[PDB]
């Protein structure tokens, strides 16, 4: 994340982060004690991830970290990496053991299809993770947190090259300065509701971060809401 | 009083329902309070609540 703050202890208690061969490669949401969504362009080969709840600071043992390993990778039926490997950006992480919820490690709302997209169009979410601080930048180590508002499709279309389809959504400022980056991809985009948060979006990608003409492309969450209920249901 | 205005008031979910009314639900972990609107936790941790002091 470009241009965020430092997230307090349990601000964002549904965020976790992957670890592979490098670390905070990318960022989750907890759906319930034993499954994450992603980004399925993260997790696309079949190397060992490790999830982490309740992480606040990556470099340094802070008590709330439950570390669990994946036991299946469930990209979405219709992802195609060899086509595309950002449209039906989405997976879903089994964990080889539940998680223990409590005030640091605490699911994510899901809300029907309808409601989803009600609270994309409120118009403003919040974005979180450890990915790069500056475009080309170093990672983050404290989690960080940053407030996206909705970007119109004609905008976001004029902005790049590469295609958007109407499974995804543009959310930016258009002087630049702020923006989700690489390792933030998976990661929650989250719409607050008189105090209780619903998974609008899936971090998914971008070119240069945080630069002024471009914006964060996000997953809309609303066209698969009910795969997710469906696969992740205990 | 209908659900596209103001959601008829709930704080989470609306339904229209008989002679001009709405019902009101909430999402898994909540529980519709007396006041017919508001959801409370009906779960230790539910989901997307900040229970850590922010202060
Ligand atoms: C907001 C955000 C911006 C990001 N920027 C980067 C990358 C640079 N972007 C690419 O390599 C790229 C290109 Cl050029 C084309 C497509 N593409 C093609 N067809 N559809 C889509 C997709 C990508 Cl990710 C990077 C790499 C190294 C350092 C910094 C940034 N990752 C990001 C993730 C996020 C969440
Ligand atoms: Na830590």
């Amino acid at each position: 994340v470009v241009g965020g703050e430092d997230a307090k202890p349990g601000q964002f208690p549904w965020q976790v982060v992957l670890n592979g061969k490098v670390d905070a490669f990318c960022g989750g949401s907890i759906v319930n004690e034993k499954w994450i969504v992603t980004a399925a362009h993260c997790v696309e080969t079949g190397v060992k991830i490790t999830v982490v709840a309740g992480e606040h600071n990556i470099e340094e043992t802070e008590h709330t970290e439950q570390k669990r390993n994946v036991i299946r990778i469930i990209p979405h039926h219709n992802y195609n990496a060899a086509i595309n490997k950002y449209n039906h950006d989405i997976a879903l992480l089994e964990l080889d053991e539940p998680l223990v919820l409590n005030s640091y490690v605490t699911p994510i709302c899901i809300a029907d299809k309808e409601y989803t997209n009600i609270f994309l169009k409120f118009g403003s979410g919040y974005v979180s993770g450890w990915g790069r601080v500056f475009h080309k930048g170093a990672s983050a180590l404290v989690l960080q947190y940053l407030r996206v508002p909705l970007v119109d499709r004609a905008t976001c279309l004029r902005s790049t090259k590469f295609t958007i389809y109407n499974n995804m959504f543009c959310a930016g400022f258009h002087e630049g300065g702020r923006d989700s980056c690489q390792g933030d991809s998976g990661g929650p985009h989250v719409t607050e509701v008189e105090g209780t948060s619903f998974l609008t979006g899936i971090i998914s990608w971008g070119e240069e971060c945080a630069m002024k003409g471009k914006y964060g492309i996000y997953t809309k969450v609303s066209r698969y809401v009910n795969w997710i209920k469906e696969k992740t249901k205990l | 009083v209908t659900c596209n205005i103001k959601n008829g008031r709930c704080e989470q979910f609306c339904k229209n329902s008989a002679d001009n009314k709405v019902v009101c639900s909430c999402t898994e972990g909540y529980r519709l309070a007396e006041n017919q609107k508001s959801c409370e936790p009906a779960v230790p941790f539910p989901c997307g609540r900040v229970s850590v002091s922010q202060t």
